[PDB]
């Protein structure tokens, strides 16, 4: 049948690829808006040029509503089937079963390709939030819907292959690559209802035209139930390979076997009850709610930080393997010139500042302060433009190697970096400018370009807004020459493809295996994860739940 | 180095969850000594106070912008304010200086948000339910009202203000 | 060898920037309070 043995042997790098395309399409279309959104809070209007180029574009907000949906929804949730399947599989050497792993391929380009059109055309501009009563084409609530819902195929192909190995290397713990993803994909079933229970039972009959009305207190707090794990579905995958690859690449290995799998353990439990942070300024959502969950955000800073110690720590590790030496002498040993290796780095850096940020956002009242500003769009471009994005961009050159054939020629090495580093310094300058912004009130979310003379003391952030558009528009433009070009210049030669991508691998201890051994209660930490839940939007959920309050839908655009 | 170096990690792996745990708690901390005092007041009504939005323009104390600063107390003040597709009802609102205003918000259409520009008061404003806030202008002029919440292309155009009278 | 000194050079700065934020806004919360 092939002239590339290559889907016969194994065609995990056969679904997987297109879960990776997809994606990095999605994250290229959505981010074409990025630079142009990005002058706008730079105070100068560049849309009467895009509008032109791209003719279909009527808002501002109809872009900001693209690059939400395809950059955040489909870009983020296919490098996450992409990886948080591929890699589970390969560490075991195990095929994930095919029906279905071809079949949520199909919910995802049949999901995208169904909301995509009512986008384009200018009817569904809600904003990849989308709050009712802001009502979007019937089309684009069915979109989210399957396409995320392409997620519960997939937490099963994970979660079938878990039942076959241990059912064949039956009392051996769980190798740690899988173990991450299984927890992962069992949380994002817990986080995967909010948003699920949103669609279904109100967002599709209204936009359905089954009701002339939904309650948008309880519209959002179903939201906000799937809409804060979603970042950490965003992350763990980044997480992952910086847990279990990163250390390698860069020359050493993971310090804690055990460390990486509590920093997820924690994940499972905390990610989901944790929406009202983002709900600190509604109304009639009780006032001591929204300090639970408060210190429970603050509970799930808890594992980043830790992550900031195994990792920071490994790479130090790692840069005395190579003579490292100074104080600092242990940095200039890593593999800078590997964008396998910079992309994610350079992710973590970014990630200092755009964390400290989640926790002042994250303290109830200190919300009062920011929400809503232009600082949110700061903290969240520095955490998932960034982080996220950049691990993604950079796993091109191991990932994809690994996956086509086609090596990386010291050309490719080139405008990799060339990429990375104006992606960072682009993502660092725009984080200054909407992070200060956002103290001076500049709102998020709109089109400040068409009041040029209301926030006169942006001035200055501003510019830098500017210049990280001319910046990143300069650096999207390298991604799509470094994209086009990795992939399709003819190297489909035979030999190294084939792999185990590298794995790092592990110190080992006494007290691992003790440890290791509880984390391992799969079925009980989803049981408390799943009290958890329960226990906290439950007492509120009840509430709004008997006290329904439909309004009418709106188009306002 | 290498599982002898791994002990030393786990001990100070612990040091920063210790100290890490810890600085959280004087944060949880320093959160409730605000969560005590008078800037409390920005954070929304704990009830539903739930409303009809395609009435509330027409009946009810935000259907006349005219009569919406009600004296409530010797030194309270509800104000009755109406946020809707693409301004403030009423522009302005005047308030006194010294002096208790507890803000009642509302939608006739869309969600709004509501940050009174140099205040915590920042609060989502959505059709159907009344968005209740205190504050306490200690020193007077004029503050613009931003919208910070999408609700279509009259978003990045609506303001307006509060007048504080010296 | 002996040392994390570098680890924690990371996560004294992790830190540091925590604490100027936080503290930073904190007083902004206050400078309108
Ligand atoms: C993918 C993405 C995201 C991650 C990850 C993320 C992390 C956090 N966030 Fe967030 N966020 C909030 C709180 C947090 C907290 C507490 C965390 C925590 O999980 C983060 C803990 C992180 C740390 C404690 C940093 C650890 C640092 C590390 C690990 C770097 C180490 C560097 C090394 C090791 C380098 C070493 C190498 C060398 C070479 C030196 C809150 C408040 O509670 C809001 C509400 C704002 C509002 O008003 O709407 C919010 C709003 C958002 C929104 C806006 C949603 C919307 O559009 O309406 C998005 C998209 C977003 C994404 C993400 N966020 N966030
Ligand atoms: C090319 C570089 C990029 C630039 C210049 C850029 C710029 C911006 C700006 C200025 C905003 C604020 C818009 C507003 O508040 O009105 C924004 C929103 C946003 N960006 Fe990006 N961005 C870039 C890349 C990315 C990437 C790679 C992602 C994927 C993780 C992403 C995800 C988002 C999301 C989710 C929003 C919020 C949508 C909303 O407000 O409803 N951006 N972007
Ligand atoms: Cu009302 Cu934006
Ligand atoms: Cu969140």
């Amino acid at each position: 049948s092939e002239i590339s043995r290559v889907y016969e042997a194994y065609p995990e790098k056969k679904a997987t690829l297109y879960f990776l395309v997809l994606g990095f399409l999605a994250l290229i279309v959505g981010s074409l808006f990025g630079p142009f959104q990005a002058l706008n809070y730079g105070n100068v209007d560049a849309y009467p040029l895009l509008k032109r180029l791209l003719p279909f574009v009527q808002s501002y907000y109809q872009g900001l509503t693209l690059h939400g949906v395809l950059n955040a929804i489909v870009f983020t949730q296919l490098f996450a089937q992409a990886i948080m399947v591929y890699l589970p599989a390969r560490e075991l050497n195990m095929r994930p079963n095919m029906g279905l792993m071809w079949l949520s391929w199909w919910m995802a380009f049949i999901g995208l390709v169904v909301a995509a059109l009512p986008l384009l055309a200018n009817e569904a501009t809600v904003l990849y939030t989308f709050y009712p009563p802001l009502k979007g084409h019937w089309a684009f609530y069915l979109g989210a819907s399957v396409f995320v819902l392409s997620t519960w195929v997939s937490i099963y192909i994970v979660l079938d292959l878990w039942r076959r190995w241990k059912a064949a290397n039956p009392g051996k713990v769980t190798p740690l690559v899988t173990y991450m993803a299984v927890v992962f994909w069992l949380m994002w079933f817990l986080a995967s209802l909010g948003l699920v229970l949103e669609a279904v039972l109100f967002l599709l009959p209204w936009s359905f035209g089954l009701v002339e009305g939904v309650d948008p207190l309880v519209a959002r707090t179903l939201f906000w139930w799937t809409g804060h794990p979603i970042v950490y579905f965003w992350l763990l995958p980044a997480y992952a390979i910086i847990y279990t690859i990163l250390p390698k690449q860069a020359g050493g290995r993971l310090v804690s076997d055990p460390m990486a799998r509590l920093a997820f353990l924690l994940f499972l439990l905390l990610s989901t009850p944790v929406g009202f942070h983002h709900q600190f300024a509604d109304p009639g959502i009780d006032p001591t709610w929204k300090m639970i969950h408060s210190v429970l955000t603050l509970f799930v800073a808890v594992p980043s930080l830790m992550t900031a110690f195994t990792v920071a720590a490994s790479l130090e590790f790692a840069g005395r393997l190579r003579g490292g030496r100074g104080l600092f002498g242990w940095i200039r040993a890593l593999p800078w010139d590997n964008p396998a290796f910079v992309a994610p780095v350079l992710g973590l850096l970014g990630f200092i500042p755009g964390g400290a940020g989640g926790i002042v956002n994250a303290s109830f009242t200190l919300d009062y302060v920011v929400h809503n500003t232009a600082w949110v769009p700061g903290h969240f471009h520095l955490q998932v433009a960034s982080l996220v994005t950049l691990t993604a961009m950079g796993s091109l050159y191991w990932l994809l190697p690994n996956l086509t054939g086609k090596p990386i020629s010291d050309a490719q090495r080139r405008l990799g970096l060339a990429v990375v580093w104006l992606w960072f310094l682009g993502m660092m300058i725009m984080a200054v400018g909407l992070h200060w912004a956002g103290l001076l009130n500049v709102p998020r979310r709109a089109y400040i370009a068409q009041v040029p003379d209301a926030y006169p003391h942006a001035a200055v952030p501003m510019v830098f807004n500017v210049l990280a558009g001319i910046v990143l528009l300069v650096a999207l433009l390298l991604f799509i020459y470094g994209l086009f070009s990795v992939l399709l210049s003819r190297e489909r030669k035979p030999e190294l493809a084939e792999a185990p991508l590298p794995f790092a691998e592990v110190i080992s201890g006494p007290e691992d295996r003790r440890l290791v051994l509880a984390m391992d209660r799969i079925g009980f930490w989803f049981a408390v994860a799943a009290i958890l839940v329960v226990l906290a939007y439950g007492p509120t959920l009840v509430q709004l739940f008997g006290h329904l309050n439909p309004v009418p839908g709106w188009r306002l655009w | 180095d290498q599982h002898k170096a791994h002990k030393a990690i786990l001990a100070y792996e612990k040091g920063w969850l210790a100290f890490s745990l810890a600085m959280l708690f004087v944060f949880i901390a320093l959160i409730a000594y605000t969560l005590a005092t008078h800037t409390a007041g920005v954070i929304p009504a704990g009830k539903l106070e739930r409303v009809d939005p395609t009435t509330v323009r027409q009946e009810g104390p935000w259907a006349d912008p005219a009569q919406a600063v009600v004296q409530t107390g010797p030194n309270q003040y509800t104000v009755y304010v109406l946020a809707f597709a693409f301004g403030y009802q009423p522009n302005p609102i005047e308030v006194p200086q010294g002096a208790e205003i507890v803000f009642k918000i509302t939608s006739p259409d869309v969600i709004h948000g509501f940050h009174v520009e140099g205040t915590n008061i920042n609060v989502e404003v959505l059709p159907g339910e009344v968005s209740t806030v205190r504050y306490t202008f200690k020193r007077p002029g004029e503050y613009r009202i931003i919208c910070n919440q999408y609700c279509g292309l009259g978003h990045q155009n609506m303001f307006g203000t509060i007048v504080v009278k010296e | 060898e002996e040392k994390p000194k570098g680890a924690l050079a990371v996560i004294l700065v992790l830190t540091l920037t925590i604490l100027v934020f936080w503290l930073g806004v904190y007083a902004v919360f206050f400078a309108r309070g």
